């Protein structure tokens, strides 16, 4: 199944990472200006980077692994509550209401983008089509992901489908005949 | 005498700061030519007693005559390292 996360440490790991990042960008920034510029204007002249690093990774990483604990399954919509999470302290930088609403629907969404192709940017093995089983299957078996049928069994159809609309777990003529 | 590469590693460091930061461009570059001594002494270290004489033929007797040649006949303007400069960075 799955097991719930540690909110407090992913929280205070990402708060690290999320610190050394700040200073690696502020000393970055430093370095590539102009102007008179001494040791310590690394954090008066920053440009407020340490607060959107640390706040962006505390936020994600917190309302990811919440949303995962609170719903207690794994898929691409804790990353999308996590990018809402996100966008809203990405957006707040801007002082406007319409704008952070703004930053924290549109972020929300291409983190959930993201996070329902898999939440990676490179390849998964296996669940690929190059190394699955592909094709007709040679027998009859159930029919995995990425195979192809002639026939599909009418049970899952009633299963997966319903028992509603035009959809019958017999056909209408043989539920209808003269004996 | 066990401390040899120990010694060259230290002296190649020195050697070095001394490099990046001189006055005039050409004091910079007799630390270039003692930086490549200290390669050769490395190397003869090591047991290649060949390629340290390769290196005095070639790296010092025509790429540092070249540049030591380049920097007498063109001029060239440097600040040097000021504090003001450098600790930005
Ligand atoms: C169909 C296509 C759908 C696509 C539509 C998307 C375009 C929307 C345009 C919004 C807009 O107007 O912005 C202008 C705005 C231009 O700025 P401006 O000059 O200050 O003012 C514009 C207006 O005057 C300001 O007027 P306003 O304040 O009244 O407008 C209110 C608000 C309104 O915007 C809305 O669209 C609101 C819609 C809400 C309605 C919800 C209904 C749902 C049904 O728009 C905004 O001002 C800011 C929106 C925030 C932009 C978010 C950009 C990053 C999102 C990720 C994109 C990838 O854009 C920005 O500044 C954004 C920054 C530039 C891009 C930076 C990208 C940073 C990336 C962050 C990380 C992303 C994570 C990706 C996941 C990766 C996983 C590893
Ligand atoms: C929870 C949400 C809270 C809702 C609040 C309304 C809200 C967000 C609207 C987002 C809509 C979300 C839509 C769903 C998602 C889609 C994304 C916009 O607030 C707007 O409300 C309008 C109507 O009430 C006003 O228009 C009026 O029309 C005429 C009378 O009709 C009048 O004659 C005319 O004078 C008005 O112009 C606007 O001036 C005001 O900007 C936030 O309001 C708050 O924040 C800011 C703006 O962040 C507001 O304006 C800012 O402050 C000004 C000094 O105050 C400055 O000048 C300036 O710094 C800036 O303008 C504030 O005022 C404040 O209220
Ligand atoms: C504008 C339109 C946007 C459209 C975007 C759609 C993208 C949606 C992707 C769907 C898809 C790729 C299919 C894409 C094919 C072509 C796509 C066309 C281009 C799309 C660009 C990626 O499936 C991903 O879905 C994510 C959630 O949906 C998961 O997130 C993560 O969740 C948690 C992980 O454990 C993490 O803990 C959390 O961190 C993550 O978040 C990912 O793990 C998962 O890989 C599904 O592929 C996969 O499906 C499965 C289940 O059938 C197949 O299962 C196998 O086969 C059967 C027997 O063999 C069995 O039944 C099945 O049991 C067996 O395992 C696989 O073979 C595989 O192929
Ligand atoms: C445990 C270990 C802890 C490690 C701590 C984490 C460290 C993470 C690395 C930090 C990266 C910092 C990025 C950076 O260097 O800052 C941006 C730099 C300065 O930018 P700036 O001067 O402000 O430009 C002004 C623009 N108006 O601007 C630059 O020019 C940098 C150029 C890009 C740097 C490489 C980016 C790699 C990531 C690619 C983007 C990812 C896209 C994903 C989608
Ligand atoms: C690069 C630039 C990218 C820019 C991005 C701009 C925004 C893109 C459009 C927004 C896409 C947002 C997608 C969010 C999807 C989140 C997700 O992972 O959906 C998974 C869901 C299956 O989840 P499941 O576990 O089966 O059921 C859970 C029920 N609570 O699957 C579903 O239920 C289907 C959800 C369909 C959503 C359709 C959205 C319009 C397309």
């Amino acid at each position: 199944h799955f097991h719930p996360y540690n909110t407090l440490g992913l929280a205070t790991q990402s708060a690290m990472v999320g610190l050394g990042a700040g200073v690696v960008a502020a000393a970055a920034r430093n370095s590539l200006a102009t102007g008179p510029r001494n040791i310590l204007t690394t954090f008066s002249k920053s440009g407020g980077v340490v607060t959107i690093f640390t706040g962006a990774s505390i936020a994600y990483v917190f309302t990811y692994c919440s949303a995962a604990n609170l719903r207690e399954r794994k898929d691409g919509w804790n990353h999308m509550w996590a990018g809402a999470a996100t966008g809203a302290v990405l957006g707040a930088r801007t002082k406007l209401v319409p704008a952070f609403i703004g930053w924290t629907v549109l972020c929300g969404a291409a983190c959930g983008l993201f996070g329902w192709t898999g939440a990676r940017f490179n390849a998964d093995r296996k669940a690929s089509l190059e190394q699955s089983p592909k094709g007709f299957v040679q027998e009859d078996a159930h029919q995995t992901f990425w195979e192809v049928v002639h026939r599909r069994p009418l049970s899952l159809t009633v299963e997966q489908l319903g028992e509603g609309r035009g959809i019958n777990a017999v056909p209408i003529a043989t539920a209808t005949e003269a004996p | 005498t066990y401390y040899f590469i120990e010694i060259t590693i230290f002296l190649a460091i020195l050697c070095t700061i001394f490099i990046i930061s001189a006055k005039n461009p050409m004091v910079s570059i007799l630390y270039m030519i003692a930086l490549f001594v200290i390669a050769a002494m490395y190397l003869y270290l090591i047991g290649l007693g060949i390629f340290s004489l390769l290196y005095i033929m070639i790296y010092i007797g025509a790429i540092a005559v070249l540049f030591l040649f380049i920097i007498t006949l063109l001029d060239i303007n440097s600040t040097e390292l000021s504090v003001k400069s450098n600790i930005r960075d």
